[PDB]
RNA sequence: GAAACUCUGAUGGAGGACCGUACGGGUUAUUGAUGUGCAAAUCAUUUUUCUGAUGUAGGUAAAGGUGCGAAAGACUCAUCG
RNA sequence: GUGCCGAAAUGUACUAUCACUGAUACCAUAAAGGGAGUCCAUGUAU
RNA sequence: AGGCAUGAUAGUUCAGGGAAUUCGGCCAAUUAGAGCUGUAACUUCGGGAUAAAGCUUGGCUCUGAUGAAAAUCAGAACCGA
RNA sequence: GUAGCGAAAUACCUCGUCACUUAAUUAGUGACCUGCAUGAACGGAGCUAUGAGGUUCUCACUGUCCCAAACUGUCUCUCAG
RNA sequence: GGCUUGUGGCUGCUAAGAGAUCAAAUCAACGCAGCUUUUUGAUUCUUCGAUGUCGGCUCUUCCUAUCCUAGUGAUGUACAAGUUGCUAAGGGUCGGAUUGUUCACCCGUAUUAGGGAUCGUGAGCUGGGUUUAGACCGUCGUGAGCCAGGUUUGUUUUAUCCUACUGGAUAUAGCAUCAUGAUAGUAGAUUGAUUUAGUACGAGAGGAACUGUUGAUUAUGGCCUCUGGUUAGCGAUUAUCGGAAACGGUAUGUCGCGCAGCUACGCCGUCUGGGAUAAUGGCUGAAAGCCUCUUAAGCCAGAAGCCCAUCUAGAAAGUGAUGCACUACGAAUAAUGGUAACCCAAUGUAGAAGACAUUGUGUGAACGAAGGUACUGUAAGCAGUGGAGUGGCACCACGACCUGUUGAGGUUCAGCUUCGCUUCUAGGUUUC
């Protein structure tokens, strides 16, 4: 043919605009339609990317190679800490699209929630924002909007937001009522709170305004969202690079050693007519940095954190915590947290919104038995002998 | 576990590399530091790191 | 015809015109490859075999009588380190194959030195002589 | 060794011999850098020659349908059928 | 030339047309050859 | 004075394969000094020839030979990545 | 048109015909000769030595390539002039 | 390039027969009618105060006259492999030997089509060919010279301008968070083995299929746990210089190992159902008292194609929720001042500059400590019935190196983790 050869198209077209997303968490595009009847139970919930490991499985596949066979299997892990329920929406079905009937709020508000709405902590005198404090407003005004929200709102979003939680100052020894407590920040930095919504998938809309108003003011934990054996979608943003070349973003073959003016580029931009470069040509920009959701992320296990007896298995009766020894990049993750199949979108330390899955698999992966005999918890600085500090002694008791 | 060839420590699944010999040894390895110091005819009696050292060194 | 199974996706080390050993005694002492069986086409890219691939050899060095022939191989060893789904990395000190018919029956009596595990867990006739498997 | 002479080792230092230096003489390749040059012919790495038919300085001879040319229509003050 | 862009009757009277189709000289292309699609129709027999 | 992504240019290094790249091994890589072995077809008998192909080379403590000579050559221990 | 040479740095037809070379050769080497248009100081046949000369293959070695990647020096980026 | 289509390519109409018998399963003469601009002609309209001329390399998009994949009908269709018609351009269409080649021709593989975009693509490359000046051969010419006859050596310039494209900012009708989602893009595609099965079918030879399971190739998005590549952190070492050693310089030093970081040769995801159609197959049913998928009304089944679902961007689609701040039925139409932001100061979750993100009295920064963690591999100095030996006094000199102190010493966030009041934290301008 003209082109004179026949071979793929270099790069996807429909991940374009390959540019920086601004969002700090992933956003989420769309939730799962709702069965309808059922309950109504929560979707969505927030979990910081902490680092990766491997695991040893032992399999269970009849009729493949792999039957009951170990299989080592690399596996990110999610801190997780329980999430803090604040407000509710609805959403009235029109003809431009879903369009809100006003947020509810909750009795008061944790000075977390207080810090989206200022640039400028710090300067802020006053500090007065979310002033419901005031009695006669407030609950006169819940009432008659909770009645709007029956009335009109067939969709019902939750508001929630990540505990950031407290601590005492220094050198002032903690448990103690004298003490000024204050906001410790997350293994990032913020004490500013990631507020999301939420969906609730839970049928009839009267029926979700019982379920949506008793979790209100109160913490959700990630274990009765979320269970062992789900498929996940982990939607977050990816790990920025930059400016790159023609020839590392997009995969081209560059060009002969011979090439006056060098050989890292595509040659042809394009032909004489049309009198134009095309939207679909390769070209140098951002590499990095773009929001992706991933789908069909297996969750192995579910965490809880003195005993520390999460990070050990069924087998060997040692107990070892899920931490690599030496911690890098992250922190301890002593909270509930997620043993995700495989890679997740983002480097350490990103917030990683999950979500269930759109529509079911039906694979026999999706339904597999996991088994794990055995986890890695050596340190990754970098190459690791022992698992635990309990090995060290016992090796090498005597040092200097 | 897997105890090694060339120096004589333990290390546990999913790490270092084997390299299967003529006259068929299956000898595993700690790391790369541990494979090329062997390829080269070197003796675990002669450099110090290593634990086949410290039992004949007498300690 | 005679694999009964399939590969597991090793690293693939053995490019075109890679000359290669033969462990069999049937009179090859090099194998130039040509080809692997069963690999489909792309622009630029040389077709590699790794462990347990049906391939298309000449014999360059042996005897008279088998060699300015095209004749099918395997490979046994690949010395390009891969990883099995247990965790262990493995790699060979040397590159060797050996010469099969049509039909997958192997050609020489018995095998020198080793042979990979997928080797012997693909293709029987292989494992049947060897004399160690790894 | 009958002889005519011819075997081994040293001595010797011949050759338009060979390798190889330079602020020497040339200018092969990268068809590299530069090509709004440091430069109206350069730079870097590589390459050729290096006691000779060698290089080089000053003085001196040959002048335009002429000069000179180990000859490319080469050169004759960035100018040459 | 007269639905609107666009000034001027989607004029009155009378016949055809269903097709991812047709639509104003020079002019911006289409033929030989087919069709119980529909309307109009010539000669005969029952 | 401050940054360090991309790209140009000059450089070290690259698993497995080893010219499949390309008009073309262009480029770069390998080889290399010295001592002791050992050197083919062909030849105008002068060459080829550093043909090719092997080995050894450090440090330290000594011993011996040749000179006038404070130098240079040969040999042996012991030492470690 | 003698001797040599002969699809040659000359052979259009032509990717001539038959071997060797390769897994595969319009290339390379050796034969045959209906030499479009070879040929003897218009010099013919020859290649020991020499060649920054032209061309084919083998061994060694390699980022030329499968298939790219990382790091380093000066610029490209920002500011003052 | 345009017009034209002889020539080249592609397709109809007709049948005179091939095809055992039988024109129309499949070929198709003698004829006749068209289409095409992917061949080459013909012409001289444009360009001679110059549109850089062949092929290859690299990347994009488009056409269908479909080879494969999706779905269907015919048959000289038993099976399988075939021949052939229709809808379909979403995806796929290749590694090499010789040749400057386009083309051709062989070896090999996952079965295997052809084209366009100034014969796409030279301020993107290359310069092998073509086409200068040097030179050789052969025929021709008295000669200078000639030759789609052959051979060899022969300079490939400029972007900093305007658009286009790629990413990133800034002005407006407050400040900030959380959302809606018009519009634009869109992604998965192929395939082996196994099960059904040596079964259906067939005299035998042979030899299927829907569905399920399980791998792979290729493309794509993401990741650094392992593995491999790279690496001024440690050690070793050549020549020389600092009186020796120590610890250093220089040769942008050489070798060995090497966290972090990036990266692939590594690792994970690619699920999944609608709607209306194209071909085509059906139902009921007239026209045509029979019969017909509609060539009529009505109804059903229906493609990897189109549109949704999913995923990427997103209110100069100048929008919205929340916090603070200053005048009337309906249906048919063969009917009823003071806040706030930004500067500034760090940090990194990121970066060319802008921006984005986080904090700014708090372990935030700087230092320090860890039987926290790493990398190197046993510091110096001293001691030794250690040590091939040599030299001297009546056991001391010189001695690569080895044993002990010593898994020591050095380095360890600069983009590593834990906790510690040891030390330090100030100002400036607009905005409604």
């Amino acid at each position: 043919s003209h082109r004179k050869f026949n071979a793929p198209r270099r790069g996807s077209l429909g991940f374009l605009p390959r540019g920086r997303s601004h969002a700090v968490r992933g956003r989420v595009r769309s939730w799962p339609k709702d069965d309808a009847s059922q309950k109504p139970h929560l979707c969505a919930f927030i979990g910081y990317k902490a680092g990766m490991t491997h695991v040893l499985r032992d399999v269970v596949r009849p009729n493949s190679r792999l039957h009951k066979k170990e299989a080592c299997e690399p596996v990110t892990i999610l801190e997780t800490p329980p999430m803090f329920v604040v407000g509710i929406i609805g959403y009235k079905p029109t003809v431009e699209g879903l369009k809100p009937v006003t947020t509810v709020w909750a009795s008061y508000v944790n000075e977390e929630v207080k810090r989206n709405y200022y640039k400028n902590w710090y300067q802020s005198k006053a500090r007065k924002a979310f002033s419901c404090l005031s009695n006669g407003k407030a609950a006169e005004k819940r009432e008659k909007q909770l009645e709007e929200l029956q009335k009109e709102a067939t969709v019902i979003r939750v508001i929630a937001h990540t505990q950031s939680a407290k601590t005492t100052t220094r050198g002032v020894d903690a448990n103690e009522q004298g003490a000024k407590k204050v906001l410790k920040g997350n293994h990032l930095g913020q004490k500013k709170a990631h507020m999301i919504e939420i969906q609730i998938n839970g049928g009839d809309v009267a029926a979700k305004l019982n379920y949506a108003k008793s979790i209100l003011e109160k913490e959700i934990k990630v274990a009765d969202v979320f269970t062992e054996g789900e498929q996940i979608d982990t939607i977050g943003v990816g790990k920025g690079f930059g400016w790159e070349g023609v020839i590392h973003r997009y995969g081209t073959k560059r060009l002969q050693k011979k090439t006056h003016r060098g050989r890292r580029k595509v040659a042809c931009i394009g032909p004489w007519n049309p009198a134009r470069v095309l939207w679909s040509v390769a070209r140098y920009g951002q590499r990095g940095c773009h929001h992706r959701t991933e789908m069909n992320k297996r969750i192995y296990r579910i965490g809880a954190a003195k005993i520390n007896e999460g990070g050990s298995t069924s087998f060997d009766l040692t107990k070892k915590s899920i931490n690599p020894m030496g911690g890098p990049h992250y922190g301890l993750v002593k909270d509930d947290f997620l043993m995700i199949k495989g890679s997740v979108v983002g480097t350490v330390k990103r917030a990683i919104t999950l979500r269930k899955t759109i529509n079911i698999n039906t694979r026999r992966i999706a339904t597999e038995e996991i088994n794990l005999k055995w986890i890695d918890t050596a340190s990754k600085f970098g190459h690791g002998r022992f698992q635990t500090k309990e090995e060290r002694s016992k090796f090498l008791g005597k040092l200097k | 576990t897997e105890i090694c060839g060339f120096s004589g420590h333990i290390f546990h699944a999913g790490h270092g590399r084997v390299h299967i010999r003529e006259d068929k040894h299956l000898m595993a390895f700690e790391s790369r530091k541990a494979f090329r110091m062997w390829e080269r005819k070197r003796n675990p009696r002669k450099i110090a790191w290593t634990e086949h050292y410290r039992h004949d060194h007498k300690k | 015809t005679g694999q009964q199974g399939t590969k597991f996706a090793m690293t693939a080390g053995l490019p075109v015109g890679a000359v290669i050993n033969c462990c069999d005694n049937s009179g090859a002492k090099n194998m130039f490859i040509i080809s692997v069986r069963g690999h489909k086409g792309r622009l630029n890219r040389l077709p590699a075999a790794s462990v347990s691939d049906l391939i298309v050899v000449t014999c360059k060095k042996g005897k008279p009588a088998l060699r300015k022939k095209v004749s099918m191989g395997v490979v046994v060893r690949q010395r390009a380190i891969w990883r099995r789904k247990d965790g262990v990395v493995i790699g060979f000190q040397d590159n060797a194959g050996v010469i099969i018919n049509d039909k997958g029956e192997m050609k020489g009596s018995a095998i020198t030195g080793p042979v990979a595990k997928e080797a012997a867990e693909l293709w029987p006739k292989v494992a049947s002589v060897a004399p160690a498997v790894f």
